[PDB]
């Protein structure tokens, strides 16, 4: 099964987004045969979105729409850069996006070669200046529109941009390769084998004899895996995505809790305090009626627990309204298992009103 | 012509490269006249873009003793609404509304028509400075929250900090009157015989539905007026009982949101890709 990576384009309204995006579906499938597109290269599947909306962008990402694994930055070399290009790019390193690649669209009308160079110079200037590579950054020179209509001078341009996406944007980690971690749902002691901990690995494998770590709430434990199973059925490993029973070596019952993680020694920490994007769920998305403010103490739901914590809103913001996404620092009564990217809700009594991410660890 | 002067064109005016060089070509290189040109050319570039729906943009707020403006000013996407150019296009229009005293937008659109025609050109999407207000009052505060809702409030014996918790709850409650007894009793007659109908097809009693509706004139007039609806930062009291306590008043108030009463344009990105293929 071939890697799935997600794109996405941003750019001028104008500048012809949806004729690339339709440009490279048929180009890819008159070559290789084959709300998101979908589109195949020979190595790999790709999901496309649009970005008509900062805060259209940032909402998706927050309530559970795959994060860009790259994206493309369409800009018509006929008007150059848009002074709201640097928005564009903005909002890319806002949201993380580890790669960006530039469709000079457009260029079956502009005749000199140097002003093309002066077009992507200031392209490569403008990424720069918000520190994505823009000396080694990859800049396509085509037509989306000729391509479309079968010229095939300009077809080949698509393909170029198929080859940088396939090379430029890194293959995505599966879940199995990643270091082995488990939110613990249940635990159970079994007289005469020992302490037991359910839940769905997250990723990686976890295999009998290999020491784990138990994150989050308390103090760090370490101990070791003297069995997986699942059914009642004793496994050899269990692996991503698989809901197992871990037995654990001498740790009793009591010493675990719901919330923790189990995972791979050395390669994830506990946390009180962060950065992050949150996004408050408007009334008819069924969240709260009513505004909140500055002494809001809601839970934060990690993975499987609620964990309370209080909120610093930034400067010049004393209210936030249902539907409202905004940045916030939180801290947390208790730490928790966490890194950059980490996704949490927001409840209130049990209930949910609201998602965030995990964007920059503090504390 | 050359790609410096070009370049250097571009550089004053943020205009797209190659409508640079076609102004520089035409003025033979006169950088002045180029810009002159471009004048001529960007009032039919903005004349394109003014048929899209332009329902993303900022309301802005500015007070200057007891005189105060609340401005809207539209485009086309939240991208534009972040930028300096565009911020700072609505910072001008907004700060001569409220040197000039300038309420009827019409004086305001004209004044700043070629500077928008300017900005549209370099920016290339539909601009609008869609509606501006006035407020006067003894005290006056504003509340922005972020760029998508402003208020004015107008009041009496009331501090800062009054004043703006009342902003605050303007802008989250969206109260139409100041007091229950400012809703007419037109409006009042036309409601009550609403709520009537609605109360006798339910198969309530005519003499049950009736004593009912009287209760809800009570909440609708409660639920329309900034005095009867609870304040949201403490809502076991009214905005009213709030007032009270402070030995307080309100005069006025004013909200604009970004885009009320513009029809939202329901994009599919999936469909029109499939139909260009
Ligand atoms: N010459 C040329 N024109 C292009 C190219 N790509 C797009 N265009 C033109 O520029 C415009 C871009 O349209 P696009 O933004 O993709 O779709 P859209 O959002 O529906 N545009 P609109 O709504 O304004 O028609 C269209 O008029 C299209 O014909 C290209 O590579 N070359």
């Amino acid at each position: 099964t071939k890697p799935h990576v997600n794109v996405g384009t941003i750019g001028h309204v104008d500048h012809g987004k949806t004729t690339l995006t339709a440009a490279i579906t048929t180009v890819l499938a008159k070559t290789y045969g084959g709300s998101h597109v979908e589109y195949d290269t020979p190595t790999r599947h790709y999901a496309h979105v649009d970005c008509p909306g900062h805060a259209d962008y940032v909402k998706n990402m927050i309530t559970g729409a795959a994060q860009m694994d790259g994206a493309i930055l369409v800009v018509a070399a006929t008007d150059g850069p848009m002074p709201q290009t640097r928005e564009h790019i903005l909002l890319g390193r806002q949201v993380g996006v580890p790669y960006i690649i530039v469709f000079l669209n457009k260029c079956d009308m502009v005749d000199d070669e140097e002003l093309l160079e002066l077009v992507e110079m200031e392209v490569r200037e403008l990424l720069s200046q918000y520190d994505f590579p823009g000396d080694d950054t990859p800049i396509v020179r085509g037509s989306a529109l000729k391509a479309l209509e079968g010229d095939a001078e300009w077809e080949a341009k698509i393909l170029e941009l198929a080859g940088f996406l396939d090379s430029y944007i890194p293959e995505p980690e599966r879940a199995i390769d990643k270091p082995f971690l488990l939110p613990i749902e249940d635990v159970f002691s079994i007289s005469g084998r020992g302490t037991v901990v359910t839940g769905r690995v997250e990723r990686g494998i976890i295999k009998v004899g290999e020491e784990v770590e138990i994150v989050g709430i308390k103090e760090t434990q370490k101990s070791t895996c003297t069995g997986v199973e699942m059914f009642r059925k004793l496994l050899d490993e269990g692996r991503a995505g698989e809901n197992v029973g871990v037995l654990l070596r001498g740790i009793k019952r009591e010493e675990i809790e719901r919330g923790q993680v189990l995972a791979k020694p050395g390669t994830i920490k506990p946390h009180t305090k962060f950065e992050s994007e949150v996004y408050i769920l408007s009334k008819d998305e069924g969240g709260r009626h009513t505004p909140f403010f500055k002494g809001y103490r809601p839970q934060f739901y990690f993975r499987t627990t609620d964990v309370t914590g209080t909120i610093e809103l930034p400067e010049g913001v004393e209210m936030v309204m249902p539907g409202d996404n905004i940045k916030m620092v939180v801290t947390l009564i208790h730490p928790i298992a966490m890194d950059d990217g980490l996704r949490f809700a927001i409840r209130e009594g049990g209930r949910t009103v609201g998602a965030g991410v995990v964007a920059k660890v503090l504390g | 012509i050359t790609a410096s002067l070009v370049k250097e064109l571009r550089e004053r005016t943020g205009a797209g490269m190659m409508d640079c060089k076609k102004a520089l070509t035409e003025a033979n290189g006169d950088i002045e006249l180029a810009i002159e040109n471009m004048r001529k050319s960007g009032a039919i570039k903005a004349a394109k873009k003014a048929g899209n729906v332009a329902a993303d943009g900022v309301i802005k707020t500015k007070i200057d003793g007891n005189y105060g403006i609340i401005l809207e000013v539209n485009c086309q996407t939240d991208f534009v609404a972040k930028d300096a150019g565009f911020q700072a296009f609505a910072d001008k229009v907004l700060d001569a509304a409220v040197a000039g005293k300038i309420t009827d937008v019409e004086v305001l659109k004209a004044q700043f028509e070629e500077e928008r025609v300017a900005l549209v050109a370099k920016i290339g999407e539909n601009i609008n400075i869609r509606r501006v207000a006035a407020l006067e009052g003894d005290v006056l505060g504003s509340y922005q929250h972020g760029a998508r809702i402003g208020v004015l409030v107008a009041a009496k014996g009331a501090d800062e900090e009054l004043v703006k918790h009342i902003a605050m709850h303007v802008a989250a409650s969206k109260p139409e009157f100041i007091k229950p007894e400012d809703v007419s009793a037109e409006v009042v007659e036309k409601e009550y015989q609403v709520q009537l109908d609605i109360a006798m097809q339910s198969g309530k009693p005519k003499e049950i539905a009736e004593k009912m509706v009287e209760g809800r004139m009570k909440k609708f007039t409660g639920e329309v007026s900034l005095t009867g609806q609870p304040f949201v930062m403490e809502p076991s009291k009214t905005v009213g009982q709030l007032l009270k306590e402070h030995n307080a008043e309100v005069t006025g108030f004013i909200r604009f949101e970004v885009g009320e009463g513009i029809e939202k344009v329901e994009t599919d990105f999936a469909a029109e890709v499939a139909a260009m293929s």
